[PDB]
């Protein structure tokens, strides 16, 4: 299911400085958060994409769509959860 | 209506003052920790505090039924003139 | 008023600086933004209110506006000293 | 194991009193200044890092009841009981 | 460059209020956050980056006259007047 | 020569005094905003960087005299004398 | 220093700015105003100027009190 | 040994008194004004930093007795008694 | 309705209601100095701190007792009913 | 050996930016700190592992688990030192 | 190695006010900017770098007595006393 | 020649975080500015030297001390302008 990438491009363009909440409500540790910060010093969208990529690799096949549209609810982030729903509905 | 506030956040936040924005969001499901984080993140910077508070509210408040509840709370806030200003701004933009 | 804001702000109190820019058309949110970003600091508040008026209005015909605004409301007593500096 | 709550305790409470608590428990002002300069204009990461440093200085062995008691002494009854709900 | 000469007049005359020029010139908020992260302690470079992103989005449309008009719409005119005054001079 | 005495001089006046002195020199508000937003929660760094900016605007020749004349013109002989004693 | 001990029990733009910035703090505003006036009067002959100002304001009680504080 | 007691002592004692106390033990207005300019609208780090500045300028030895003498150099008997009581309670 | 409570209650009434739950002088001074000419936000923060210090229980009863001590129980009950 | 390695992974998974505090207390020169910082500019965990390999290859025989735990105690790394102790305690059963 | 332990008593005691000691310790402002750009969020490492560059520029003159005298000159007494306590205990 | 490199040391030893203004005035493109920023993300003096070397290579035959000072005075930098002029006079007197 490539719909994750369509949803992934929505998230990279919808959350900025508060990306740490995504890496904490999801399956990422604080040491990995610091590693992600180090890997991309100046960029931010690369970091927000990398946290999601790490989470996807961790969850393997369990988390495809709903485990993201619902993981964007416990960390607030409802608006991005609404947006990823819309892209999946159309395509 | 079904207007989208994603491209209107900057302007509307510009219209409102900081005290009114703070009181409204605190009265519309925003805690104190986020308010303090915005305060100490953008100290001596209010034009960005307004935008950050509005963005955080509308982010936890989803897409559907956002402008409507904004105007409803402003009407209950006895500040309808700002709501009319928002309506004129949206009508001119669209 | 190319670079004259600092000196002219030294003659006018904060009441007169705000009362002049407000009659020019500066938004009350922008006044609030400077006040909330420079609280307990009157010296910086005067400059930023006058600087944004110079931005909101523009450069052409700059000085002619202050003379009329600072003396129309029966405030011409000290308005003579401002021209000495210029 | 309180490693899974430090990301929430910071999120349910302000920064000033968290800094006061970690300083009271035995962290020096140099570390607080280093953390503050680590993330400029970012108080969420600052809070989680201050709590992380407090936890690092305290230790895993009995890392929760001491925190709850210390907050109770600081009149944090609301957040001593709120940690259990979440 | 013709735009570069008119660009330096804007990168050196507006400071903290660069978010207005960025947002009211077709730049998003995540891109603004990227600009802030790229220049944690810098303001002129932040203004330059916002202007550069706007010019990259507009491409062919990105001419001086549209920039002056957009500045005028942003409640600011002195930098719009200055780039205009330089435009006649240069 | 004020090249090596900027910091010690800067540690005598308040931030408002340094800002007023550099504004009277003719520095733009963009530089003030940039220095304030690059060194936040650090007043000493703001003051030393403002003085360095004023120095780069001005020159080594006629620098001490310019500083003393500007400081005395604002009825601030208390700080002006201190610079002379320390230099 | 001296302004702290000269506080005792006692350009209009600067005075107005001090009043506005510290409206709720009377002691801080008074200390700032006294320090600004002392700085404007000049470092030299501070005691003589203060004594003359006290004498011209019919405040001999403060001047006598200030003399005890000095010595 | 006031190294660990700069926070609680600052918390119990008010800023309008901390500033008066430090402006009796050799502090300059190029540092108190810097501290005021920083930590804007936050009179907790201000108190902590004023007390820390006094303690750092006055060194390690002769600290608690210096504070008590300076407090007694004015009308602060109740504050000195409270500080003595909390010191005794701590140790 | 913290702002409404601050507006309706007098300044002395607000101080008494704050002191009726153990409000330290240092905390009051910090709140006053950290928020100048913003009495609404300062009052809201002070009331939040007082509610946090007094706990979840013995809060409505404490407010009722404070209102009774000021002989303004009827006015106070109106504010509480609107909020809850 | 698997005894010390099982403690290395806890270190490489619990300490972030403070990889130089530890190495300074862990007998690592400042020039070595700079070289490792300029060697792995895109992998913090690799930097921590390289800081720990210097101690694991310099002390050799003296590089025991108890030594590492005590060194972590000295440098105010108490939580992670406890986390290593639990693994040593759990693995001591076997 | 006696100076190595001296930094650890200062690298973890003094915080954001390292600039006063650095300039007092005969360090240029360009090198201060280089340090602040090399370690953007490593203030303790910045203090270590400033002291290292001072020791490098003083060579044989970089002794404990010089360090404590310089610290005591720029109103930094407790760190000067604390580093005196360690050298006395040693 | 040798006399050209001497005035490059003083400018490298004076300006720190503000090499962007010098690069902009000394005819350095924004893309090359970003390239130097990414190449040397920690060493400021290396970035300043790279900007000056780029300008000198671009000007070639027009790269002289007087032109360098004129450029350094176009972008507001007068303390360095005096410092560069001070070194240049000493070289002529020495030889």
């Amino acid at each position: 299911e490539e719909d994750l990438c369509a949803a992934f491009n929505v998230i990279c363009d919808n959350v900025g400085k508060d990306w740490r909440r995504l890496a904490r409500q999801l399956k990422v540790s604080d040491t990995k958060i610091d590693s992600i910060e180090d890997r991309y010093p100046r960029n931010l969208t690369e970091r927000v994409r990398e946290s999601l990529r790490i989470w996807k690799n961790t969850e393997k096949e369990n988390a495809t769509v709903a485990h993201l549209v619902g993981a964007l609810r416990s960390c607030q982030m409802n608006l991005v959860a609404d947006l990823v729903q819309e892209v999946q509905q159309a395509r | 209506s079904d207007v989208d506030l994603s491209k209107y956040i900057t302007t509307i936040a510009g219209v409102m003052t900081l005290s009114q924005v703070k009181g409204f969001v605190r009265k519309n499901g925003v805690n104190e920790a986020k308010i303090d984080e915005i305060k100490n993140d953008n100290v001596q910077d209010t034009a960005e505090q307004k935008v950050q508070l509005l963005r955080n509210w509308h982010q936890l408040h989803g897409k559907k039924e956002a402008y409507d509840t904004l105007i409803k709370d402003l009407k209950k806030a006895n500040l309808c003139t700002l709501a009319e200003k928002i309506q004129t701004i949206i009508l001119k933009d669209i």
